[PDB]
């Protein structure tokens, strides 16, 4: 499968005025490992993080196109883009390739600076979105991740508690997957600050 | 004159001047003659340092030109191509009346649009098909005339005056007297006629379109 | 035809753009006033004769649910800009799922004016616009001219009676007006320059408030005219 | 229709292109614009027209992208224009698009002289092909790059460009160019440059006191680099300082206008 | 798409658009080339000295490939477009034939681009004359000139732009075969100062040798100018 | 120069547009349309000067579709070219949206065709006024209401209670203005409306009319279709006028 | 007087002068007449010969465009021939696409539309011919004329060219409801022999055609014995 | 003012007449045909002593058996000669034989006439000289796209003079020596400067070998001395 060739996984969770987003570090060619230091998160502005999984050449190409459109937006509009408009933009770029798709599956997390409202989105590879209020996941260990979050997530967590739950979900799922691992990186975003942490995992 | 610059401007008396001026290119070309009897057509032309004035268009048809040679050649390539397609599709000779119609129609497209120039050349087209011998004259305005005898070019009024006296006797003439009447008409538009400045061409019943060699033309000059 | 009709002249002037601007300044009078919680635009619609149906004459247009416009100058030229503006608003919603900001819509319009001052085979547009709308940065009122230049205003006027109207607004305008006091002020400013009797049938009014743009009906406008 | 063609791209009889000369005359009628190269940056200053009370703000969310006269092209390049305003917007969009495509392809910033050369080629094209009037614009460009450091270029209506330590375009450009030729020196700071710019605009406008409402000032300078996320980019390397284009507000100019009035009152005293 | 005919014949065989282009060239700054034994010099007048100009001057002698340089006279913006075309052709040639392009073949490509501009509907000629010089892969030097009509010729020394005809008469007398790198630099500076006023920072200069190119610095140039200003007093 | 192509004159005007309006009167005929309570009517002069012409082949009225009619006034072949473009437009609309085009929408589309030629060089303006007639439905109650819309050479598009176009239009409009002051035209019956339109024609031409000198069109609440009115129905309106 | 150099410009009075000038070419050409009987339609035209040495049929002015319809050209013949081609194409389109012989009124309106379009654009000139169209399809016998402006009308009888004022006078003394196609040929030929001017044009002949019941609604030249 | 396609009232195209004037202001070129061989020669005319005369060749090879001399605008001529070269190699590719001289003249004239696309005609006439199965030949091409065979001809500024020297001395039967000599005589007369051996070009194509030979400086001098 083309979506599992390169490896990697991503998860995002919502809390009370915060979110956490996490990725694994592996880059491979099927079962061969090329590097153990390739996180899959991209910071778009202070309020928005994008996680991309799928084939690595299309992650690199698609994220460069998104950064180019975002730069021209800021000069035309003289403001930062917000999370709902960013996901609509990404969905429109994927559907433009409806009949010859980009092999990527984006996860998007954002927080409205003013209100404190959190917005999550996950898309398939031709741009169909799903916008739950709890968590979104994608990548090679998606089925396991989806079940870990259903068991551990609960409403109204603060930054530090929500971090613990997301790290445990990512490490348990990666331990049952050959194509994702070597620890994880996480971003914790509030209205006021953005923290980043490196999580220790297994080395196989 | 405010109306003499473009093909797309009518004058206040209903004339098209650029088309009258292209027609003067023809009248200052070197003279050419054509004649026909019941079963032949003859063309003769003053070709004086040899300048090509007669062209074969297919087995059954050819022409003489007067005026701009590069326009002559462009029409020759068009008619050649048309006759080749007709024979490919039907296995027979392209009928002479249809050749004369497509040529007329191609001249006219070049007198109605600003991105085209009129053709500055006159043709005498001679051929032989299932309905007999035919002789047509075409001019830059797009008109096409079907003739028993005519002449075009410099001093071609004298040639036309000579043909008006004799033409009514041509149906009964044989091929040899018909060739002679054509040279005496061309002589009236003129140094004298030798085998090195005069072309003779023939087409007809049992005779594909051909240009006499210098050997064969000796018999008449 | 594919050559340019607008060209520079010895002192550096583009005269076809001035002549087009003269055509805009001979249209009938339109104006606009920005309050602290909305915007009003208004225009005269006098017909030439009572054989014309008044109702169908439009001087004020909806461009989308949050923004609208009025014009002075050549009406058929304005229709071309109104169609292009409507289309741009919908294209922006398809891509970002939110309303096009008024700043971006004005720039789109301005670049369409600029093309008709340079391309081959065309003359410039002969109308000025007033655009009024609401977005995340608040309420806005802009003017666009045949050159493609645009300005943001607190209050202004375009057309024949535009100098006297701008002098009258300069006196009566304050930074603390409510929306309803602005509708009053706009209708009073028109009445000054109006030749004849202002009626609810020969004038037209639009309003931005609570993030929406709406044309007044004839009936709504009658209530406001009976108070002034 | 061909008899009404004005022949905009045709040479005339001394090798002259008349539309290009006439568009240059339009520039010389526009608001004055000044540029100054210092050791801490580039300064750009412009006269604004007379200030009506009924004017409004666009109320844009980020204030350092565009004023009336100054525009950002990329993080390391800004400009200021004189001439036909809607023509300037068309070329500004072309420059923005060019500079950001380079960054897409090479993932590094476009060189300042390279951006200037693309812009001028877009002007040259309209003087040679295609039967329409040329653009009627002149730009001052300010940039920083790793090859030559701080730079200031000027572009004209023919598609020529040149490099300058200080320059002026618009209305009173012979007066401004004379004052700069006197008071410019190789060892100026950013703040000394801003004062030297306000005094030159002061003179050409011809007012004893500088109105803070009739001026605009922008700077291209280097500021401390921000975040350095080595967790998300393990091989990303930033330097200590990055270029920034900034449009000065009325609360940053207040002290610098004072210093420009004192030096004006001590130059009227010696006389 | 504008497709009007711009360059046409007039009644005595003249092409006026081409002669006007040749007038723009004669108004332009003066440029000179000189072929020696094993070097080629290019020297060009500059607009003027100012206090406000930036010390790092914009170059008006262009590199087309490692081994070929170009100087010009006429409209500077038209010349930049021609330089761009010739840079692409040098690389297209390596891609197709592997070898480096010969100088005479690159000169033919440039002349053909100029000639086409005098016969294409919808466009005017380039108002530019060029001097092009280089070394082949066997160390032999070439120096060529092209005009706005597309006519090309090879020279031992040549001048273009304003007062071309004066500088060319001076050079006709004094030129000698087989000169040294330093004797050539002298000869070129001397020829330029028939047209130009001073010799301070109103000259740029390039020295091209088999496998080395040099934009001369201000210090080395000052030395050569004073040596020449001394000999002009005699 | 401003006299020969579409560019502005110094006073802000377009001369080729003014001159295209003189082409409308140069043609020498007069048209009048009027809307009453339940219908819309159009009366145009039928001129057959030559005794050898076949009168039923000369018409200024045409159907765009079943339910919309036009009357051309001005340069006749120019008007026939706009009938063909309008027919094409109404048929594209029906393909795209699946319903017949409303008369107000069609008039606006033809008005845009005209505006394009005032702004691009090289194609002549069409020297006609086109009048469009038809019934249109309200969204409230679903009732049908008659309409008249005129489109001129500048690209202006407008609706009328009644209109006269052509030679002596100034005098015929004055006349309808007077009559309007008595009773608004939307209260009138067909017969009363018709007597006002025929009286205006006669007053402006300064002549008497037979049924063969006018051709008449009609749409009504009763029958939506645009149809020619029979000569016998016209005779009886003229008879009724000659009395009073 | 710059207003008369192209067909894309109105004059101040609302006229298009290039189209008027094109009409003057038709008014100086040879005369044509036609009549619509109860059986059919007859057309006749005068050919001015330029030489006594022409073959018969040279420079024919009358041409079939379908089995049941024909055209006669007045004014400039090569311009007329371009219209004949267009008409042939419209008649074929009607048979191939709609499976009908083109009705006479439709054929005339397409010819009008085609001629009008050359009065609108700076790069073309108006045609210098008027066309007489004669047809007998499922709409009965029909006779129409289209001129250089693109204006189209139907007639019972008509005359064109330099003899038209007199010829019209003589067509007004015919009875159109009663006349047959054999009588018509005699009357129409007489009118053309009488208006011929013997000073200016020395050599001429007549060309005549019809479509009627006698011919089985086939458009054709009349046999040369009936003159 | 008046367009590129306009005819004059005596039936000539103006741009073609003017292009022919530009050729009469050229350097002088000529050719002479004998039964043994064909000879072509040109005045070089360099602008200064600083020019390498090698770089200014007025005589070009098209293929082994054909060569050309040009007059008028040099840069325009290089476009035509590139076309002639490409045609002569296409003929070898497809038919495995050399192209005839007359066919190559014809191909060059089909390019020279495509203007109305190019803004103007080429201001060039060529003399083409070669050998094929009909022996030694000399053809002239000109801006009207006409091609003509000649026995001796000259083109350029000294043309009118050289046709008086030909009308005296040229007979159809000369030798290689008499023609070589007649060439350098005509040049001496009609030139401006004094005639050296590095100021003219000569070439021959002989029936014997059928290849083109361009004479060196050494061999030209033998022909100056023989005078």
């Amino acid at each position: 499968s083309i979506l599992t060739y390169s490896g990697g996984s991503c998860l995002a969770m919502a809390g009370d005025g915060c979110f956490v987003i996490v990725s694994d570090n592996r880059l491979g060619e099927q079962l061969k490992t090329i590097s153990m230091e390739v996180p899959k998160l991209h910071v778009i502005n202070e309020s928005i993080v994008l996680g991309l999984t799928g084939l690595r050449t299309d992650q690199q190409t698609f994220s460069e196109k998104v950064r180019f459109r975002n730069e021209l937006y800021k000069l035309r509009e003289e403001r930062e883009i917000g999370g709902k408009a960013f996901a609509a933009l990404v969905s429109s770029m994927l559907y433009e390739a409806r009949f010859g798709p980009w092999f990527v599956e984006p996860v998007i997390a954002s927080i409205d600076k003013r209100t404190g409202e959190v917005y999550l989105c996950a898309m398939d590879l031709i741009g169909a979105p799903c916008e739950p209020e709890d968590y979104v996941c994608a990548g090679t260990c998606a089925e396991s991740l989806h079940g870990m979050c259903e068991a551990l997530w609960r409403p109204g967590l603060g930054p530090e508690e929500l971090f613990e739950v997301a790290a445990q979900a990512m490490l348990s799922a990666c331990d049952r997957d050959s194509l994702s691992g070597y620890g994880a990186v996480a971003a914790i975003v509030t209205r006021d600050k953005m923290t980043t942490r490196l999580i220790n995992g297994r080395k196989d | 004159n405010q109306y003499d610059t473009n093909t797309t401007t009518w004058s206040p008396t209903g004339r098209l001047f650029q088309v009258e001026y292209a027609n003067e290119a023809v009248n200052n070309g070197s003279a050419a003659v054509g004649t026909k009897n019941k079963d032949f057509v003859v063309l003769t032309a003053l070709k004086r340092s040899y300048q090509e004035k007669v062209f074969k268009l297919d087995d059954h048809v050819g022409m003489a030109i007067a005026g701009l040679v590069a326009d002559g050649r462009m029409l020759a390539r068009f008619v050649r191509t048309e006759c080749m397609n007709y024979r490919y599709m039907h296995d027979s000779d392209n009928p002479l009346p249809l050749i004369a119609e497509i040529v007329g129609e191609k001249y006219q497209r070049h007198i109605q649009f600003a991105g085209k120039r009129p053709f500055g050349v006159g043709l005498l087209i001679a051929g032989y098909d299932s309905t007999g011998p035919h002789l047509y004259h075409t001019v830059p305005s797009g008109d096409v005339f079907d003739f028993k005898a005519t002449a075009m070019g410099l001093r071609s009024q004298a040639a036309r005056t000579y043909l008006e006296k004799h033409f009514e006797s041509f149906p009964d003439c044989g091929l040899d007297e018909l060739i002679m009447h054509a040279l005496k008409a061309l002589a009236a538009a003129t140094a004298e006629l030798n085998i090195k400045n005069t072309t003779i061409a023939i087409v007809g019943k049992g005779t594909p379109f051909m240009v006499l060699t210098e050997e064969a033309a000796r018999k008449y000059l | 035809s594919a050559y340019g009709l607008t060209t520079f002249s010895p002192s550096g002037r583009l005269v076809q753009i001035e002549y087009a601007t003269t055509a805009a300044s001979k249209g009938t009078t339109a104006l606009g006033v920005k309050a602290m919680d909305g915007v009003v635009i208004a225009a005269e619609k006098k017909t030439t004769s009572p054989l014309a149906a008044s109702l169908t004459v439009q001087k004020v247009f909806v461009l989308d649910d949050h923004v609208g416009c009025t014009y002075s100058g050549i009406g058929p030229d304005c229709r071309v800009l109104v169609d292009a503006a409507r289309k741009a608003c919908q294209k922006y919603r398809l891509t970002y799922h939110e309303p096009m900001p008024v700043s971006q819509l004005v720039r789109h319009i301005s670049s369409l004016y600029q093309e008709f001052t340079q391309s081959g085979g065309v003359r410039p547009f002969g109308c000025s616009l007033l655009v009024a709308g609401a977005d995340s940065q608040g309420n806005h009122l802009y003017q666009v001219d045949p050159s493609g230049t645009f300005w943001a205003w607190k209050a202004t006027s375009i057309g024949k009676g535009s100098t006297d109207a701008k002098t009258f607004l300069e006196k009566r305008y304050t930074n603390e007006m409510e929306i309803e006091d602005a509708v009053h002020t706009a209708l009073l400013t028109l009445k000054e320059g109006f030749d004849g009797t202002m009626t609810a049938e020969n004038t037209q009014v639009g309003r931005v408030s609570e993030g929406k743009f709406e044309l007044f009906t004839v009936d709504q406008l009658k209530d406001y005219l009976d108070q002034i | 229709s061909s008899r009404y063609d004005s022949r905009t791209t045709t040479f005339s009889p001394e090798g002259r292109l008349y539309q290009v000369e006439y568009a240059e005359e339009a520039i010389s009628q526009a608001g004055t614009v000044i540029g100054i190269l210092t050791t801490g940056g580039v300064v750009l200053g412009a006269e604004k027209g007379v200030q009506n009370s009924l004017f409004d703000s666009e109320n844009m969310e980020d204030k350092n992208i565009s004023g009336e006269k100054m525009y950002k092209i990329a993080s390391h390049i800004g400009c200021s224009v004189a001439g036909v305003t809607s023509d300037a917007y068309a070329l500004l969009n072309y420059a923005r698009l060019s500079a950001n495509r380079h960054h897409y392809t090479y993932q590094e910033p476009m060189a300042a002289e390279d951006l200037c050369r693309l812009l001028c080629d877009e002007k040259q094209l309209y003087t040679q092909y295609g039967g329409v009037r040329p653009f009627g614009v002149s730009f001052l460009l300010a940039g920083w790059d790793r090859h030559h450091g701080y730079q200031l270029y000027h572009t004209d209506t023919s598609g020529n460009y040149n490099a300058w330590r200080a320059y002026a375009i618009g209305q009173n450009d012979q007066v401004a160019q004379s004052l700069l030729k006197r008071d410019w020196k190789p060892e100026l700071t950013l703040d000394e440059g801003i004062v030297l710019c306000l005094r030159v605009l002061g003179k050409t406008m011809d007012t004893v006191k500088l109105s803070a409402e009739r001026l605009e000032v922008a700077v291209l300078h280097k500021v401390p680099a921000p975040a350095t996320q080595k967790l998300l980019e393990p091989y990303g390397v930033l330097p200590k300082t990055v270029p920034e284009f900034k449009i000065l507000r009325e609360t940053d100019l207040k002290p610098l206008i004072a210093e420009a009035d004192r030096q004006r009152e001590a130059e009227e005293a010696a006389e | 798409s504008y497709d009007r005919a711009i360059t046409v014949f007039s009644p005595d065989g003249h092409l006026f658009q081409v002669e006007y282009a040749q007038e723009a060239v004669r108004k332009g700054l003066c440029a000179v080339g000189v072929r020696g034994k094993d070097s080629i010099i290019f020297a060009v007048e500059k607009k003027s000295v100012q206090k406000l100009q930036d010390s790092r001057t914009i170059r008006k002698i262009y590199k087309l490939d490692e081994h070929i340089y170009l100087a010009f006279a006429g409209l500077s913006a038209d010349a930049r477009v021609l330089v761009n075309h010739a840079q692409l052709e040098c690389q297209r040639f390596r891609l197709n034939y592997e070898d480096a392009v010969d100088v005479d073949l690159l000169v033919r490509y440039v002349a053909k681009v100029q000639q086409k501009s005098t016969q294409s509907s919808g466009s005017r000629p380039y108002g530019v004359s060029t001097i092009i010089g280089g070394f082949n892969e066997n160390g032999q030097p070439h120096l060529w000139k092209t005009d706005p009509s597309g006519m090309s010729s090879a020279w031992r020394a040549v001048a273009i732009g304003r007062n071309d005809k004066t500088v060319l008469e001076f050079m006709e007398k004094s030129y000698q075969e087989n000169m040294t790198r330093d004797q050539c630099v002298h000869f070129a500076i001397k020829a330029l100062l028939e047209a130009v006023e001073s010799g301070s920072k109103n000259i740029e200069l390039v020295v091209l040798e088999n496998k080395k190119a040099l934009y001369m610095g201000d210090d080395e140039l000052r030395k050569f100018v004073v040596e020449v200003e001394k000999e002009r007093e005699e | 120069f401003d006299k020969y192509i579409t560019v502005f004159s110094p006073e802000g005007s377009l001369y080729q547009v003014e001159y295209a309006f003189k082409a409308v009167t140069y043609a020498g005929l007069l048209t009048v349309a009027i809307r009453c309570k339940d219908a819309v009517l159009v009366f145009t002069q039928h001129n057959v000067p030559d005794r050898l012409m076949r009168p039923d082949t000369i018409t200024s009225l045409h159907n765009i579709n079943k339910d919309i009619g036009t009357c051309i006034t001005g340069r006749a072949p120019d008007g026939k070219s706009l009938v063909q473009k309008a027919r094409q437009e109404a048929s594209e609309y029906k393909y795209r949206y699946g319903s017949p085009i409303p008369v107000s929408v069609l008039a606006k589309r033809v008005a845009d065709m005209a505006q394009v030629r005032t702004q691009h060089a090289g194609l002549r303006l069409m020297g006609v006024v086109m009048t469009f007639l038809g019934m249109e439905q309200n969204d409230a109650d679903g009732s049908w209401v008659p309409q008249i819309y005129c489109v001129d050479p500048a690209g202006w598009c407008g609706s009328y209670h009644a209109c006269a176009i052509g030679k002596k239009q100034i005098e015929a409009n004055a006349f309808l203005e007077k009559k309007q002051k008595n009773a608004p035209f939307h209260t009138l019956s067909q017969k009363d409306a018709a007597m006002i339109a025929l009286a205006a024609l006669q007053s402006a031409l300064g002549a008497s009319l037979k049924a063969t000198d006018v051709e008449v069109g009609r749409c009504s609440v009763e029958d939506h279709c645009f149809r020619r009115v029979p000569d016998e129905d016209v005779e009886e309106w003229l008879t009724a006028l000659a009395e009073a | 007087t710059e207003h008369d150099q192209s067909t894309d410009i109105f004059s101040a009075d609302g006229r298009v002068f290039q189209v008027e000038y094109a009409c003057k070419a038709v008014d100086n050409g040879s005369t044509a007449v036609a009549a619509c009987c109860t059986d059919g339609v007859v057309v006749a035209v005068e050919k001015i010969l330029t030489s006594r040495m022409l073959e018969e049929g040279s420079n024919d002015r009358i041409h079939a465009v379908d089995r049941q319809a024909g055209v006669c050209i007045c004014g400039m013949l090569p311009d007329g021939r371009a219209v004949v081609s267009r008409a042939r194409a419209e008649a074929e389109n009607s048979r191939d696409v709609f499976a009908t012989p083109i009705p006479g009124s439709v054929l005339a309106s397409r010819i009008g539309e085609f001629m009008h379009v050359y009065t609108t654009h700076y790069a073309y000139r108006p045609f210098g011919c008027s066309v007489i169209i004669a047809s007998y399809a499922d709409d009965g016998p029909q006779l129409f004329v289209s001129d250089p402006s693109g204006t189209v009308a139907g007639y019972y009888g008509i005359a064109l060219g330099k003899g038209k004022t007199v010829a019209k006078t003589e067509l007004e003394k015919l009875n159109f409801k009663s006349i047959t196609c054999d009588e018509a040929v005699v009357k129409l030929t007489k009118i053309l022999h009488d208006v011929h001017d013997k000073s200016k044009d020395k050599l001429y002949e007549l060309e005549v055609a019809w479509v009627c019941n006698k011919s089985n609604c086939v458009f054709q030249h009349v046999p040369n014995d009936m003159i | 003012d008046r367009g590129v396609n306009t005819f004059s009232p005596e039936g000539r195209i103006f741009q073609i007449e003017y292009a022919i004037e530009a050729i009469k202001l050229g350097s002088t070129s000529l050719g002479i045909q004998t039964p043994d061989a064909v000879v072509i020669a040109a005045e070089k005319r360099v602008p200064s002593v600083l020019v390498d005369p090698s770089s200014m060749n007025k005589i070009l090879e098209i293929d082994y058996h054909m060569g050309t001399v040009l007059s008028g605008m040099v840069a325009d001529a290089r476009i035509l000669v590139e076309h002639a070269r490409v045609e002569a190699q296409n003929h070898r590719f497809t038919y495995d034989e050399p192209m005839r001289v007359e066919s190559c003249a014809l191909a060059t004239c089909d390019l020279s006439v495509r203007f109305g696309l190019m803004s103007r005609p080429f201001g060039v006439s060529l003399l083409i000289a070669g050998v094929d199965e009909n022996g030694p030949q000399l053809w002239q091409t000109d801006p009207s796209g006409t091609y003509t065979r000649y026995d001796a001809q000259a083109i350029g500024a000294g043309a009118e003079a050289a046709q008086t020297v030909f009308n005296e001395i040229y007979h159809r039967n000369m030798t290689v020596e008499e023609a070589e000599t007649l060439a350098v005589r005509i040049l001496k007369q009609v030139m401006e400067e004094e005639l050296t051996k590095s100021n003219i070009e000569i070439a021959i194509v002989p029936a014997s070998t059928g290849k083109l030979e361009v004479y060196d400086q050494t061999k030209i001098q033998r022909i100056i001395d023989r005078l």
